[PDB]
Formats: C-alpha cells, structure tokens, sequence
C-alpha cells in the first residue's frame, strides 16, 4: 500500500490528473487484479458515533 | 399559534413594560416643595410648572442624570 | 421607449416616485468575488497571486537553494458544467503554476547562480464558478454563502451592569489584531484601570505604560490636568473647571464671586469668566484633598519632599511652603467628568520603572522561569512591535484610525505607544460619560468575506503545507537532476479547497425551488461558519436588527426558528467596500439641490451625516418641497432644515432584499407577516404552467432575468428557427463582429432534475421571424411567465368562512382548480441500482429474476432495464438484479416443500431496484456507467450508440446552421466590388469559399470568412473525435462497483388536501377540501369562487396587505376581462386603444408614461390578447398603489368601489348576508408535499446495536414515542399502553414476533418479556466492574 501511494503520488503529477487503475498496474509490476484489491482494501473505517 | 402570534404577545409586553416605566418615572401630581433638595437652591416657577412636583434643579438633575447613566 | 418582449405585456405601474439608481445586478457579489480570487493580478494583492507570493520564494536550508514563483494559469477542465454533472464530478480548472529552481554555490550567497530549473508544477485543482455564481462540487450544485465575521481593530464595549452586585458598569477596551496578542483594557469594580495581555492574569494598565517607558510624571501630563496652586495659598483658575455643590465657596479681590455650600452655577460660572478671574484664593484645608503632580525636592539635601501621585496634606503643604516653593501642580480629578483613575491604578501599581515592569510582564506572560532584562524586553517588544509577531491588516489599521477618529486611514501594521495610550484615552473618556460605547451588531464592525477571499485562505494554508516539504527537501541533498515537479505534489494543496468547497457549512446545495430562491439564496449573509459566532455562544446579541442595517441588511428577510438574526439576506443596492464592509448608495445633496451623482456609504461613514429619506418630495430642480425634511441623522430620524441634509437614499426599495420586495403592499402587513411571507415564497414549487402575479411590484422581471434560469440574447436580431429545444438568433449586422459566422444558438434545457426533484425546463417565448434585442429573454426558465417572476397562480378568492372549512388555517379550493391543473407540479426523482461485487461473487443486472412471474418482468427490457417511456406504478421493478449467496440449510417443510413441488433453490437473491412506494410517474430516462473492466449490456451500447448519434448530429446541425449563416454573410459581401449577384448562387455553395472578386480588401473578406468556416469545420472534427472518446470511454466508478444504473422517475403531483398553499403576505394555509365547483360561492353572474379564505385570519395578524391585494387583482382582472369582452367582440382597435390607453393612465402622478398612440396596430392587438386575462399590475414596496388609486381602478371596471359583493350559497343558492370580499390573490404552492409527509408502518425494518424500528420515512420506520408522550401516557392510567409501547411496539425482540403471531391469530394478548435496550444496558455495566443482577423473583 505504501508504495502504490508512492508510485500513485508520482504519476499524477508526472502524468496530468490521475493514475488509472490500468495506469499503475502497467507503471507498476502487479497484474492489475491485486492492484484493484489493494485499492479495494477499505481504510480506518469510522466511529458510528459520527453524526449525521 | 403561528410563531408569530406568540411574538406578537412578546413584543406587546416589552413595548408596554417599557412604556410604563417611563410613565412612572414622571410622577405629574405631587408637592410644591419650591427648593431644591440638594442645593436648596430656588428650583424656577416654570420648572415647577412643568413638572409638578420636581426635587432637584435641572443642574443637579442632570447631574444625577449623569451618575445613573453609567451606574450606580 | 419600450422593449420588444416588453411591449408584450405591459404592466401598469403605481409608484409615483421617479427612480434613480436602477436596480444592480444581483448577484455581484458571489461573480465580483470569484473573480478577484481567480484572476492575473498584475500588483499582486488579490485571490491566487497574492497567495502565491506570500509562500514564495522559498529559500533553502542556509540559501543553499531558492524556489521561486513565477506564474500561474488555470487548465481547462475536462468536462463542462452538464457533464460534470451527468458523470457526477467537481466542475474545476487545473491550476498549471510555472515555478523556478536556482541553486547557489560558495561565495555567490546573491551571487551567481550555477544552474536554475524551469518548469510548469501542477498543484490542484480549483472549482470553477458557474455563470450564476453556484460550483459543481460532486456533481451537485452548491453556493458558497457570505460570512459576516468581526474586524480587527479596536472595540469598547461594557457588560453594562450585569457582572458587579451594586451593578456599575465596567468598560473595557480590546485590540484584536489580524494576528498576534490580544490588548485589551478594563475597569476594576474599583475604577482601577487594568491590562491583561491574552485573556491572561490582569495586570495595572500603568503597568504597560511603564513598560513602554514613561514615568509617574509624564503619566500624570498625558492623562491628567494640573491644577495649578501658587504662593498665600492662592488658586489659578479655569472657571470651566469648576461646574459644580461647590467645595469652596467662590472670591477674588476680596469682594465677593459666589458664597459657600450653594452648588456652583452656570450663572456664577458665567460671572467668574466675564469679570475676569484668573487667581482665587483658597484655603490651607481645601488643598488637603487634591493629590501632588509631580516630583518635589528639598535643595538642602537634595532629598524627595513629595514624589508625584501623592496625596498632599498640610504637613507636606507647609515643608513646600518653607522651600520656598510658589508653585504647586495637582491633578484635576474631578468625581463626575474628569474622573481619578490612573491615579488609583498607580496606587495599586507595584512596579516603577521600565524594568520592573518588563518583569512583571515577562512573569505574567511566560510564568515560572528566572526572567532577565534582556528576555523581558525582547519578549516585550516581540508582543506589539515586532512586525513579523502582530499585524493589523489593512481593515485593521483602518478601524484603529478610525475608531480613534483619526484622519489617518492607511498606516502600519504594528501597534505603537500612542496607538497605546490613545486607546486608552478613549476607554477613560468613555467612563467619563464623553463617548459610547461600540455596539457588536454594529454593521461597521463586521465585514463580509465570500467565496474568493474564503478560498483565497484554505489555498493560503495549503500553501503554508507546501512550504514545510519545499524547505526540509531544499534542506536534504540540494543535489543537480532534483526539479521542480519531484518536490510538489498536487494532493495536499488541493486537499483543503477540496475540503472546504466540499465539507464545509458555507458550501451548501443551492436551493432551487424556483428562481428567487436562488437568488436569495446567493445574495446570504451568514453568522455562523468557521470564523464566526457559533450558535450556542450568540445571543441574544446578533440577533437583533440594528440601525446601520439600513439599506444593508434586509430587516424583513431572515429565517424563524433556531436562527433568527443569523442569517440576513444581503438588500437590494448592498454592496462591499474595498475592505469589506456592506454599503449602500445615497443620491448626494448639495446645498438645496438634490444632486444625481451617488456615493456609497458604509455603517462608520453612514453615522455623522444627514441622510434625508427616499420619500421625500422635491421640486423639478431638485429642491426639497419640505422645509423640515426627515431624516436620519446618526441613530436617530427628526426633522432636519433642507440645507443641512447631505445625502439621500437612492429609493424607496434599499432598505429591502429582493424577496422582501416582491411583497405587493408590504407597507400594509407586520414586520413578522413579511418575515413569513418571504421566507415562504423561497418554498413556492413552480407549477406546472406559470402565471405571472396580477399584483406585483417589477421586481419580477429583474429575478427572473439576473438568475440563470431564463435565456437572454446577447446580441439583437430575428428568431431564425424556433423549436421546443433549441432557439437560433440571426444576429443584427451592426453586432457581427466581423469575423463572425453571423448567428447564434441557445439550446433549452428541457426537463431536468433540480436539487429538490423538481423539473426544471426551460421554454421558448419568441417565435419564427420575431426581432429581439440584446437583454430579451428567450426561454421562460422554471417559474417564469413573459420574462416575469411567476411563483404561484392568481386565484379567485373569497374571505368568509364557510361550514368551519377553513377554520384554523386551512383553506377551502375548489374543483375546478384542480381540474384547470393550475397548482399541478412536474417533480423528477434519480433512482439508482449499483451493482457491486460481494465476498461471493458480482451481481447482475440481469433480466431472468428470481420467483417474480413474467409480469413485473414485462417492462424490463433483454438486459434488464425498464424502457424510457413506461408508466411504472410503486412496486414495479425498474432495474433487476440478482446477487450471489449460499445456500442456507431451508428447514424442514421447506426442504419438504420443495421436494413436493420439486422448485429447487435459486441460490440468488432478487436484490432488485423497484419503484418506491406510492410514486407514479414516466421513466424519462435512463444513464449506465460500467466500469472499465465491466464489458457493457445491450442496453449500455443502446444508449451509448443513441448519445453518439446525438453528438454527431449537434455538432453536425449547429455547423452547418452556422455555415449556412456564414453563407449567407458571404454572399452580402459578394453583392459589390467583384461582385456576383445573380451567378453568385449559380455556382455551388462550396465553389464560393474559392469565390473569384476583384483585389481589394473584401476579396480578403471572402477569402477571410471562407478560411474561418474552414476553422469551423477542422474544429467541428475535433469535437466530434473528443466527444466520442469522452462518451465511449469507461468510468472511474467508485472502488468495486461493477456498474450503476440510474432511472429518473418523473411524477406529477396534484392538489391535494394536507397540501399546503400559502399567500406572499405570511397568509399560509393547508386544503381540507376540494369542494366540487357548484358546491362553491357563486356571485350574480354564476361565477364561483375558486378558493375560500378565513376572514379572521387578517384581523389578528396585522396583514391586510392581502386585503388590499385582492381589491386590487378585482381591479386588474376586472380590466382585463373587459378588455377580453372588447377583443372577443371583435371591437376595433379604436375601441381597444380608447380603452387600454384610459386605463394605462390611472393614479395620481404616477412616473409610468405609456402612449398607445406610438404603438403598431398589431402591437396593440398582441398587448390586448396579453392583458385579456388581466392587466398586471405593480406597487412597488413603499411606494405603491393608494386605496383610492385601487378605487378609481375598481371604477374602470364595472365593480364596485366597495370591493365587497354579494355571493350566493352553492347548495341552496340564497345569498349570503352582508356581502363578502372577493378578489385576485396570488397563491403559492409550498413545497410541503402531503404525500412528502405521510408516513406509516406497521412492521418493518429494525436497526442493529438497538434493536429498534428504524427511524425516518425512507427507511419506513417508526414514530418517536418519547419521554414527554411517556408522561402523558402515565397521567392517565394507561399502563398496558405503555408497557407494550415500550415492549412489543419498540425493543423487545422475542415480544414483537409473538405480538404478531398473535393478532393475526386473532387474539389480542402480550407476553412482553424484556426490552433489549434494558438488556444492553445491564450487560454496559456489568461491562463495567459493576456487578448488577436480578434478583429471584
Ligand atoms: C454524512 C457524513 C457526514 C457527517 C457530518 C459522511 C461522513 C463519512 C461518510 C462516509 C465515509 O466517507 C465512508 C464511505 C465512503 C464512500 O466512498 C461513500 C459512502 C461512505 C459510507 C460515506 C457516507 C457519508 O457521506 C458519510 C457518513
Ligand atoms: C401581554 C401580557 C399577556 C400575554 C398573554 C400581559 C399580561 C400581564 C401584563 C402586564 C401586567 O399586567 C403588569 C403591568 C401592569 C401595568 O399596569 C401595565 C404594564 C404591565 C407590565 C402589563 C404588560 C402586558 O399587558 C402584560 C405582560
Ligand atoms: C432558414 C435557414 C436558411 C436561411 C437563409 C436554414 C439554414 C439552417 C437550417 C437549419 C439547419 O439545417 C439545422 C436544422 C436541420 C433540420 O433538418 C431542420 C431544422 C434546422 C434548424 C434547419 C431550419 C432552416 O432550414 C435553416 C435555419
Ligand atoms: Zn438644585
């Protein structure tokens, strides 16, 4: 996850707006399938005491 | 009740509340007392004419009048 | 003069007072703002260059290395305002910024550099403003509100009274900065004068007057007056001084002046300064109270008699005397006027000198530590004058001068002693009785930020997060290939605009219920927000109106309930300084003169002038006709002489905002009636035709115009082609712009879903053939009519109660309004099925559905999307989906069932999208988006094919409008000098961009027109290739959703009871019947009345501007329908001038001219088929029609001046007794749905930690039954009532599956067990290290 974040900060700065999912598994080494889980894997997920 | 109506009733007794304390504070029928209470000083005929009643001239009611503005 | 769509439809207009200003463009704010924030500053000092250079140049690590700023622009997006919204993103710009890189070697610091690097970073992006002011930020419209937040400078204000027991007030003066310590001074209940520095311990206020050096002598010179003894023991004398109650008595010469205890008088006064009297004399006792100057000495020894600021006595008095000291100096501490207070804080004041001060600072600020002269004196000095520690910005520097009333506007940024001791002057002087107070809702106070400088500060902190990473990467390394594109990336700058436009209370959805609301709504000031007060802190305090609101603030507009005063509509001719403070413009007056030009002034300026009123009379020369004019002076209004009277208001309308002033006879209803009444006229619901108001004012046509939602021309011209999409204008030939093609196009923007699921559509007004100048509008946007504001419809009303109908505040409407459609609104709803890919596999959109029979599958297409054009009902599938799952181990009887019946399982869900409940609309369209990886259904590449088509064509069919447009100017240019007239067209069209003509320049022309349609075609190519990729290209859904499909339900709501109309005067209301039409009043003439209204409604609240209203719409309509029997006649159009033209010219002196006699005679006839429905009137909002101008109107018709007729029962037909009011209001839909509302359930779903009915009508649940309805239900005996309201009906899992076995087992009885919310709570604190349990029962 650190270095998609890394390979990811670079590229849409190098690159224009965004890196496409396509774009980092090509940039990168992965297949684009583990990519796409990678992405998937959810993050910190919230305190259900947020309001509303 | 319309949540203007109840408003209505809310100003009416701000508005008469203050308007009947400044009615007070007149105090038209009283006692000729003819001098003043601080100076003793002879308080004019047409301040007593005027205001019927009055304890103090206008230089020590303004005076007063100073005081009470800031307080105390 | 008239204009083209305005000789439509004239409307007549009262308001005899000629207008000066006219009305500006209102929404200058949100567009003015913007656009300084976004823009090439050249000297910059506004929006992104003064960002830019505020974080630059960066310097490196021992200047090793410079980052430098050298430009920036704004790429061009990616996708317009419609296509961001389709695909659902922020409409933004990229911020493309060219940055420098130098690199320094040994011995060059500024010397020469050994390389620079250029290149284009790119940091975030930027939401673009729209045309009307509103952002896309998530594909939703926002608008970013104007704040209202307190300035820098400096501020007096009192608790008055409310802090100290024998309540004297306290008065303290505070110096907030932009940035730095907090000043601030304040009295002791003592009237000692204290200083505390940042909320911090309080310390004497001469404590800081040390601290900046000066001594007890130089305090007592600047804050005192030296009352001068000399030698015996004589006075010189001030005689203003003593006023008077009289120490001494009074003498000089030794006559008399005055004898003693008898109060000193303005006569004895008067008599000391007229005879002359400079020296008195007074006693050796009366010197025994005042208090010494300055220092005393005794020669002899050098040695201190008396220091200054100390009491003298006789003692002390005969030693100076002995000195032979003549001269003696006190202080004139009066007790009323020149009050004794730096004297006191002296006292009290430990310190002496510079040092000891510095110290006790040093201690009260940075406590504890070991201070020394140089840490207390640097961190003295870092406090106030250290010019990178504490600025009063340029608003700041203005307020402290002014507020101190210096003439000095501009100045430093950094305090000073005299800026020090002029605030305290003014803190004394206030609490000497000379001066007031600050007010805190004071509009001079408080300046206005909007979307430009609120950005301009979240792009400044993303700046700041820039210039941490810059330096420390400039710190490591420095080394040679390192450019500026490695050291910035775009995310953290662009994080907190994305944020605040984003996540932030001021970028909220704009409210689109119809075009004035959006109006209002851009033209917000807000309290609240990050900056301002907070609605727990308030007041009490901002929420009052003030005086310097006048012609700022709406007084009239602002919402009820939880936010009274916090949140005010910006006033019609409002406008923001250069600093930021609201003004307003005044028409200037010089000497009697009212003279045309017009300064704006603000709530500081606004004060020491005369401001003379907008209804005052004046001669043609601009002269008063009033000797004694009102006006305002600085907080209050008298009678000012015509000469002394400086400025006057522009109108009679600035005191309003632009909802408040579309109140006919406003001057006739409660404050709080206009309150109610605009705010409810921000929820009217357009309805599904418009119908302009009978009753207006002219403000209509400037809200419907300024707000995005009628098409304007730009330039004038002819309507080439008219159509239900689309208008093209033949430009006029003087507007081409030579280089143009000649025509342009305005593309409708058909049925559209706005923030609240209404309709928003546009449509045509002009016809084929027609002229239009530049301003006429084109598209009738939503809630529009002719150009005019149209919010609601004008109905037929009646004031009379009728069979207790409308008996609170409900309304009786006929059938026949429901049957003519007229409050009948369009709402379209977006209903979205996503399709994701579970733990067990992805979902399908597929159409082969579980268990439902091949007929809800009727709709649905192969691949599983119902068809744009069904008429679907609440329960009808519009997108089916199936997901995967297990199998689950069905139980016995079930395995049984299905080993019967052989119906083996699906093993998938049917987790459809159908139709919500009791909606009924049409599919009026349907979008898809499949990720990348996604192939796509039948149905995607239909729709995808259908929108290529459709691009194609549009840019094919605008070219070649355009082309034909072109050929045309071509073929005027090749009328003359080479010309081709009659074989001009013999040749093809496109043997003609190779057009032969003689040499001149129009050759060129030819040449020039034909290479630019060339243009049009390469670009028209161009077009097209990107917009096949844009449209054919996969979508960056979310992370793993496979596809969405989104149905857009379009419904039409009808009038209904519970529904709730509501009159522009506060007069809002709800149906309770829709009586059948001869079930209605009638009058003599068989006319029923369309709406009837409750006649007690208008006594108790003091509106009976609806009173006047509908005397008034009785008036126009019955002008219309006169004219409607003239034109239906066939009467001439002598008859229809005579008529129209009497009737135009009604009212005394009013400023409105029409002359029919200047008019074409078929634009008489389109005038009188316009006003043969009624004439529309205005009134403008102080200024309107009298009651004996809606008289004489009433005359002009065959009605009666009374305004009262008399009506007949519907069902007997006898009439009603002393007749009833029956006129024209204008009623308003409010968006206040009764099936928006009805909500019911008898057992749905259940939420998952509190095994509660979920709450709200979209997740079908339950009724909050609280604590208040549990005392009630405990009032009485109700104990089943509410142990099953608290077990079976809320929380108790095992009692509500048996309560419902049970009742439909027909046996009404609960065993209810145990709540779950009791359960959770005893298992929280055993959780706990409590040990709580139920005891054997
Ligand atoms: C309404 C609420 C604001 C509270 C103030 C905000 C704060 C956090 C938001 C959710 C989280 O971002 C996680 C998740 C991200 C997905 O991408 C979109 C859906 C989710 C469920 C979000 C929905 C919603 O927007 C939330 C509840
Ligand atoms: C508006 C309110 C009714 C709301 C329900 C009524 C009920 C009691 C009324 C006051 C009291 O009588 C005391 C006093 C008497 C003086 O003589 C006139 C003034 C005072 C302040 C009155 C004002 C007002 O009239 C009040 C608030
Ligand atoms: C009257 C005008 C000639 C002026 C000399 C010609 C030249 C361009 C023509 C339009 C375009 O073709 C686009 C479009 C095509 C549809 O098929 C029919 C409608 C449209 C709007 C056309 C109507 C008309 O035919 C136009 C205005
Ligand atoms: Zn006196």
């Amino acid at each position: 996850i650190n270095k998609l974040n890394r390979i990811s900060r670079q590229m849409l700065q190098e690159m224009g707006r965004e890196p496409t999912p396509e774009e980092l598994a090509e940039r990168m080494l992965m297949p684009e399938d583990k990519i796409r889980k990678v992405l998937k894997i959810a993050k910190e997920p919230i305190s259900m005491e947020t309001p509303i | 009740s319309d949540e203007a109506d109840e408003a209505y009733s809310v100003t009416e007794q701000l508005t008469m509340t203050g308007i009947n304390r400044i009615r007070q504070k007149i105090n038209a029928h009283g006692i000729p007392v003819y001098l003043c209470e601080a100076c003793g000083n002879p308080i004019p005929e047409a301040r007593r004419k005027i205001f019927p009643g009055v304890t103090l001239c206008v230089e020590c009611q303004a005076y007063q009048e100073r005081q009470r503005k800031h307080y105390a | 003069v008239y204009s083209y769509t305005e000789k439509k439809r004239i409307r007549k207009d009262f308001g005899k007072r000629p207008q000066v200003l006219d009305v500006p463009y209102l929404l200058s704010i949100q567009l003015d703002s913007f656009q300084k924030f976004i823009e090439q500053d050249p000297e910059g000092q506004y929006g992104l260059e003064a960002a830019f250079r505020s974080v630059f140049p960066i310097q490196s690590y021992s200047g090793n290395s410079e980052l430098q700023y050298v430009s920036y622009r704004l790429g061009e997006p990616v996708f317009d305002v419609q296509e961001c919204q389709i695909r659902g993103v922020t409409y933004s710009a990229p911020l493309r910024v060219k940055l420098r890189l130098v690199i320094y070697e040994r011995e060059a610091p500024e010397g020469t550099v050994k390389d620079i690097k250029e290149q284009e970073v790119y940091m975030g992006e930027i939401p673009l403003m729209t045309d009307n002011g509103t952002f896309v930020i998530n594909g939703t419209e926002r608008v970013i509100v104007s704040q209202l937040h307190r300035s820098p400078g400096v501020f007096f204000d009192s608790d008055k009274g409310k802090t100290h027991s024998s309540g004297k007030v306290l008065y303290n003066a505070r110096i907030i900065p932009y940035r730095g310590s907090w000043l601030d001074f304040e009295f002791d209940p003592k009237d000692n004068l204290f200083v505390r520095i940042d909320r911090r311990r309080k310390l004497p206020a001469t404590i800081i007057l040390r601290a900046l050096n000066y001594t007890t002598e130089q305090i007592l010179d600047l804050f005192f007056e030296k009352v001068i003894f000399e030698i015996k023991l004589q006075m010189e004398l001030v005689p203003e001084r003593l006023r008077g109650t009289a120490s001494f008595d009074i003498e000089a010469n030794g006559k008399v002046y005055v004898e003693k205890g008898r109060r000193i008088t303005a006569r004895h006064i008067r008599q000391l300064e007229k005879d002359d009297v400079k020296l008195i004399e007074v006693p050796v006792e009366y010197i025994a109270g005042k208090v010494v100057a300055k220092d005393y000495i005794d020669e002899s020894t050098g040695e201190l008699i008396c220091a200054a600021n100390m009491e003298l006595s006789l003692d002390l008095l005969a030693k100076l005397s002995q000195s032979g000291h003549k001269r003696i100096e006190t202080l004139f501490t009066n007790d009323l006027d020149h009050g004794p207070y730096i004297s006191e804080t002296l006292r009290v004041d430990p310190t002496n000198d510079r040092l000891s001060a510095l110290v006790e600072i040093y201690r009260m600020m940075r406590p504890g530590e070991p201070p020394t002269r140089e840490a207390a004196e640097s961190l003295f000095e870092n406090l106030f004058f250290s010019e990178d520690r504490y600025d009063l910005s340029a608003v700041g520097r203005m307020k402290f001068n002014r507020s101190l009333l210096r003439e000095e506007i501009e100045g430093s940024g950094i305090l000073s002693k005299d800026d020090i001791i002029d605030v305290m002057k003014k803190l004394i002087d206030i609490r000497n009785g000379k001066g007031e107070v600050d007010d805190i809702d004071h509009l001079g106070n408080r300046r206005i930020r909007s979307v430009g400088e609120m950005a301009e500060n979240q792009f400044r902190v993303g700046l700041v997060r820039v210039e941490r990473a810059v330096k420390e990467r400039l710190s490591l390394g420095d080394l040679d290939t390192l450019m500026p594109q490695d050291m910035i990336n775009a995310k953290p700058i662009s994080a907190a605009v994305k944020e605040f436009f984003g996540s932030s209370q001021l970028s909220q959805f704009m409210d689109q219920n119809n075009p004035l609301s959006e109006i209002t709504h851009k033209r917000r000031i807000s309290a609240l927000g990050p900056g301002g007060l907070t609605r727990e802190r308030a007041g009490f305090e901002v929420r009052d109106v003030h005086p310097t609101h006048y012609g700022r603030v709406c007084p009239i507009e602002t919402p009820e309930g939880p936010n009274i005063g916090l949140i005010n509509s910006l006033s019609v001719y409002a406008q923001t300084n250069e600093y930021g403070f609201l003004e307003t413009p005044y028409r200037k007056v010089t000497d009697g003169v009212v003279t045309d030009e017009i300064h704006y002034l603000s709530a500081i300026e606004e004060g020491n002038y005369v401001i003379a009123q907008a209804n005052s009379n004046l001669d043609e020369e601009g002269h008063f006709v009033e000797d004694l004019v009102t006006c305002r002076s600085k907080g209050e209004s008298s009678l000012f002489s015509r000469d002394q009277v400086d400025y006057m208001d522009v109108s009679t309308q600035q005191v309003v905002s632009v909802g408040a002033s579309l109140i006919p006879f406003l001057e006739h209803d409660d404050a709080n009636r206009a309150l109610m009444g605009a705010n409810m006229q921000r929820q009217a619901v357009p309805t599904l035709r418009a119908d302009k108001p009978l009753v207006g004012t002219g403000m209509e046509r400037a809200v419907a115009v300024d707000s995005g939602v009628t098409a304007v021309a730009k330039r004038g011209g002819v309507v080439q082609y008219v159509d239900a999409s689309r208008i093209v204008i033949k430009v006029n030939e003087d507007e081409m712009y030579p280089g143009e093609a000649g025509i342009d196009i305005y593309n409708l923007t058909k049925y559209t879903r706005s923030n609240q699921n209404t309709c928003i559509n546009q449509m045509p007004c002009v016809s084929l053939g027609e002229p239009v100048e530049r301003g006429d509008v084109l598209a009738d946007g939503p809630s529009t009519d002719l150009g005019e504001l149209a919010l609601g419809q004008n109905m037929r009303v009646a004031f009379m109660p009728w069979n207790g109908y409308n008996f609170e505040d409900s309304i009786l409407v006929s059938e026949r309004v429901v049957q003519e459609d007229r409050f009948t609104t369009i709402h379209i709803q977006e209903l979205a099925c996503v399709s994701r890919d579970t733990k067990l596999g992805p979902e399908e959109i597929t159409a082969d559905i579980p268990n439902v029979g091949e007929a809800a599958l009727s709709k649905l297409d192969e691949s599983g999307i119902v068809y744009i054009g069904a008429e679907v009902t609440g329960g009808d599938i519009l997108v089916g989906k199936v997901t995967p799952k297990g199998e689950t181990q069905l139980t016995p009887e079930e395995k049984l069932l299905r080993a019967i019946f052989g119906e083996k399982a699906s093993d998938v869900k049917d987790s459809s999208l159908r139709v919500p409940n009791g909606v009924s609309g049409t599919v009026i369209d349907v979008q898809v988006f499949t990720r990348d990886g996604v192939e796509k259904d039948k149905r995607a590449l239909e729709i995808e094919e259908m929108q290529l088509k459709q691009a194609k064509k549009d840019l094919s069919e605008e070219l070649q409008i355009l082309e034909a447009g072109l050929f045309s100017r071509i073929r005027a240019v090749l009328v003359a000098g080479g010309v081709e007239a009659e074989k001009l067209d013999k040749l093809p069209r496109d043997r003609w961009l190779e057009l032969g003509l003689t040499d001149e320049e129009k050759q060129n022309q030819l040449e020039q027109l034909a290479e630019q349609y060339d243009e049009l075609k390469h670009e028209f190519e161009k077009k097209l290739e990107a917009k096949r990729r844009k449209i054919t290209q996969g979508d960056d859904l979310a992370p793993g959703v496979l596809k969405i499909v989104k149905v857009y339900l379009a419904v039409k709501r009808r009038i209904q009871p519970g529904d709730k109309m509501a009159g522009r005067h506060g007069n809002k209301g709800v149906i309770s019947k829709i009586n059948p039409i001869e079930d209605m009043p009638y009058d003599e003439n068989g006319t029923p009345v369309d709406i009837v209204l409750n006649p007690l409604g208008v006594p108790s609240r003091m509106n009976i501007g609806q009173i006047l209203e509908t005397h008034l719409g009785m008036a126009a309509k019955g002008i219309g329908d006169k004219i409607n029997a003239m034109l239906k006649q066939q009467q001439e159009v002598a008859k229809l001038r005579e008529f129209i033209q009497r009737a135009y010219d009604l009212g005394a002196d009013v400023r409105q001219k029409v002359d029919l006699s200047t008019f074409s005679d078929e634009e008489v006839m389109r005038l009188a088929e316009n006003l043969r429905k009624g004439m529309p009137i205005a009134t403008p909002v102080f200024d309107g029609a009298k009651e004996a101008e809606i008289k004489e109107l009433l005359k002009l018709g065959d009605l009666p001046t009374s305004g009262q007729i008399r009506l007949y029962d519907g069902r007997t037909g006898e009439q009603f007794e002393r007749p009833v009011t029956v006129g024209y209001m204008y009623m308003l839909k409010l968006n206040h749905l009764v099936d928006d509302k009805m909500h019911a359930r008898s057992t749905g779903s259940y939420s998952l930690v509190t095994q509660q009915p979920l709450g709200g009508k979209a997740q079908f649940g339950g009724q909050r039954f609280g604590e208040m309805e549990v005392w009630a239900l405990e009032a009485y005996g109700a104990a089943y009532t509410l142990q099953e309201m608290l077990t079976v009906k809320s929380d108790d899992v095992n009692g509500r599956t048996k309560m419902y076995k049970n009742i439909v087992d027909g046996n009404h009885q609960m065993e209810p067990g145990m709540p779950e919310s009791f359960n959770v709570l005893l298992k929280e604190i055993r959780s706990l290290g409590i040990n709580i349990e139920l005891e054997d029962e």
